[PDB]
């Protein structure tokens, strides 16, 4: 949820 | 024991001892996940486990360079930053090792959310109830998440600092302290020093206090010096200069009677509201609006001087939106407690109107509702407190009331009242089996790479990986958690999903231009690539870049890695997004048709988790009740090896299907994501040895070379 990641 | 009464005790020593079991509840609440962890090898490095966001490789490796006492020209090392500056002095005055102060920080520091909390409800003579809202707000869901062992990251204090100024703020309305024209100002400057984005928050709040003042102060001086003061922290003054005037202000006040004429401190209003706005006053905020609040994608206002992106901010989790269920349980674990906790802060502001200088942190904690879940973080300790002020009203009520209840029952009754709702969080937090960024072997993976490469090398990879990949193999990076707008990532996003002949060509002037323009500071480096070699657009530069027979005007002045993760698969369409769009159009090119998935099991027909039901035949797809013909079906026993099973199905269909059989993995892809560099080379390990050198080749992670 809290991450500076990406998602998709 | 349980028969005397803890309501009416406001005393220091009482509060200390509420301080002090609060804060140890807190820590020890996130000892958990420690002790969960630790039986899991995957997760150590060094002897101690790993950290446990993207971001706290940045610090880590500015800390790192700290000691070292030193880092190189232009990797955007972190040294000198805040966090990493505390790191340092506690790795220079401690006995532990470097991994383990970066894991426990967090747990040590955002603990301290609890001493404001509670002196806060002290302030009102509800020392008690501040006692509950800290143990519900030191471990509230959103609040825990981003401050749990091993969440080395600036939110550690991001609380803890507004909610001191609050406080400051408080005990200013209720005592007139003087020791508020001293802290107020500090704490400001302090928060300014740790987490440099405050400055919106500290103009909301030093705004507000204005308000406030012309409303329920407007005759007391103390209140308009204390915000010139305050207004000057804000500042860019050079810290000399604020402190200067902080302390010589505040003596002139405080041991002058006589003191300071109010014209004199109008005048100082607007030298420091001029000061505040040669520094650029209100400018960030307007840009974090159109980053948050408006997601606009040029956000630098560049029309022309650039060329138009494909828009981050729709890809980065932290900004991902929120559900209302989800969004009250970020900040109150629990729907119910939310509803309470708002109550209690209605009825908290319409009994003691100071708290209604909370209103920008609960402002920003709603704002996540529209600008991602991230934010919900600024209203955990405000509603913490209403929740108390809710249990105050309550008991209240029963004595106003007249029930019957000893003191005894009204004591077991807060008990399991506070632990009832503290579940929730408590839970979350035994659910929250969080991992580390990265494994054990990719950390190796990356710690062999700084052996072997040169600290002024680059490695090309997704942003997500820059700050671990700095940190690990101590490179330089394309693009990291702080630099990865869509003029940013694009060249990292051609280099992974174009194929390898343009790739390569990429990866090496990508590199190369974006060393000169540290030098050279182009507004857009596409920009300049396209408009150094005497192209029209950025498209028919691009597609130059796809012949074999490319002049390569810029020399080399280092080598080029690239890095390819097997984690990065299930992210490689978003990865595609951004080089799937047109530059001079911001239009998006091709449609890009994936996704990873693993068989619930088998019988007879495959189900996997999204749903996607595999034919008997291998031959076929059912997505949406929609039967797909599948072009061939690659069956990959070696992601190593290269060894692999290309079964023809169809030449007239145009999906492919691919097993990993190392990771009883499925993959549904195009002919587009199937030629693109990361899944030839790190999947089927086809590579242009004319163009790479295969330097690592593990089954987690792959690293090119170029030559
Ligand atoms: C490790 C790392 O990447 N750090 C970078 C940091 O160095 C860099 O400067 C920064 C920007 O690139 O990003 C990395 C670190 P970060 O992500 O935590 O910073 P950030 O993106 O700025 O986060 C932004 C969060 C905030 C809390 C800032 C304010 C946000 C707003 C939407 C403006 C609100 C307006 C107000 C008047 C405040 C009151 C609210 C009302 C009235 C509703
Ligand atoms: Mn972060
Ligand atoms: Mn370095
Ligand atoms: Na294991």
């Amino acid at each position: 949820g809290d991450q500076n990641a990406t998602f998709g | 024991e349980l028969q005397q009464n803890f309501t009416d005790n406001n005393s220091i020593k009482y509060t200390a001892i509420l301080i002090l079991i609060a804060f140890a509840f807190s820590v020890l609440a996130r000892l958990y996940w420690v002790a969960w962890a630790s039986e899991f090898y995957e997760f150590f490095f060094n002897d101690q486990l790993m950290i446990t966001t993207n971001d706290g490789y940045a610090f880590a490796e500015g800390a790192r360079d700290m000691i070292a006492g030193f880092h190189q020209p232009n990797d955007l090392s972190y040294f000198g930053s805040s966090l990493s500056t505390l790191t340092y002095w506690l790795y220079s005055i401690l006995p532990f090792s470097f991994e383990s102060i970066i894991l426990y920080m967090s747990t040590f520091f955002a603990s301290l959310i609890v001493v404001p909390i509670i002196l806060i409800a002290r302030e009102y003579k509800l020392t008690t109830y501040g006692f509950i809202a800290a143990l519900l707000g030191s471990i509230a869901n959103s609040y825990y998440n981003r401050t749990m062992s091993g969440y080395y990251d600036t939110d550690m204090l991001v609380l803890v600092l507004p909610m001191l100024i609050l406080l400051t703020f408080i005990r200013l309305t209720i005592n007139k302290d003087i020791f508020t024209l001293l802290l107020s100002p500090v704490f400001i400057m302090i928060y300014l020093w740790w987490y440099p984005s405050s400055y919106s928050l500290n103009f909301a709040m030093i705004g507000l206090f204005g308000l406030y003042t012309l409303v329920f102060h407007r005759k007391e001086k103390i209140f308009y010096l204390t915000i010139a003061l305050m207004i000057i922290a804000l500042s860019m003054l050079a810290w000399q200069y604020k402190l200067a005037l902080i302390v010589l202000l505040f003596a002139i006040f405080a041991f002058k009677e006589e003191k300071i004429n109010f014209y004199m401190i109008w005048a100082l209003i607007f030298i420091s509201i001029l000061i505040l706005h040669l520094s650029g006053g209100l400018d960030p905020v307007l840009y974090q609006l159109k980053f948050y609040v408006f997601k606009a994608s040029d956000v630098q206002n560049l029309k022309d001087a650039a060329f138009m992106y494909f828009n981050v901010n729709e890809t980065i989790m932290e900004v991902n939106t929120i559900d209302p269920e989800v969004f009250m349980q970020r900040i109150s674990s629990s729907v119910l407690v939310f509803i309470l906790s708002f109550i209690g802060f209605i009825l908290l502001l319409k009994d003691h109107k100071s708290m209604l200088l909370a209103l920008p942190m609960l402002a920003l904690g709603f704002m996540a509702l529209r600008a991602g879940l991230r934010f919900t973080i600024y209203a955990v300790p405000v509603m913490a407190l209403g929740f108390g002020y809710f249990l105050y009203a309550f008991f209240n009520f029963l004595e106003k009331k007249q029930i019957k209840l000893s003191l005894r029952n009204k004591n077991i009754l807060l008990i399991l009242i506070a632990f009832f709702s503290i579940s929730p969080a408590l839970m979350h937090i035994y659910y929250y089996k969080s991992s580390t960024v990265f494994t054990s072997y990719e950390a190796s993976i990356l710690n062999d790479l700084k052996n072997k490469a040169q600290r002024e090398d680059y490695v090309v990879a997704w942003w997500d990986y820059g700050y671990p990949i700095r940190y690990y193999s101590d490179v330089k990076t394309l693009i990291d958690g702080g630099k990865h707008l869509g003029k940013d990532n694009f060249f990292s996003s051609f280099v992974l999903s174009k194929e390898q002949i343009p790739a390569a060509n990429m990866a090496r002037l990508s590199v190369e231009y974006t060393e000169k323009s540290f030098k050279e500071n182009y507004p857009d480096v596409l920009k300049a690539m396209v408009k150094d070699y005497q192209k029209t657009s950025a498209k028919d530069f691009l597609e130059s870049l796809n012949d074999p027979n490319f002049k390569i005007d810029t020399p080399k002045t280092r080598d080029v890695y690239i890095y390819m993760p097997y984690r990065m698969l299930r992210i490689m369409p978003v990865v595609a997004q951004f080089a799937n769009t047109n530059p001079d159009n911001g239009e998006q090119e091709k449609s890009l048709f994936f996704s990873q998935a693993n068989p619930l099991d088998q019988d007879g027909s495959i189900t996997l988790d999204n749903g996607v039901e595999i034919s008997n035949d291998y031959r076929s797809l059912k997505i949406e009740g929609n039967s797909i013909p599948l072009k061939a079906f690659v069956d990959i026993e070696s992601i190593t090896n290269g060894k692999f099973y290309y079964n023809e199905i169809d030449s007239k269909a145009q999906i492919y299907l691919l097993y990993l059989r190392e990771y009883k993995s499925y993959v549904i892809l195009d002919e587009s994501l199937y030629n693109s560099s990361y899944i030839q080379m790190f999947l089927l390990n086809q590579y242009d040895q004319d163009l790479f050198e295969q330097i690592t080749n593990d089954t987690r992670a792959k690293i090119y070379r170029l030559k």
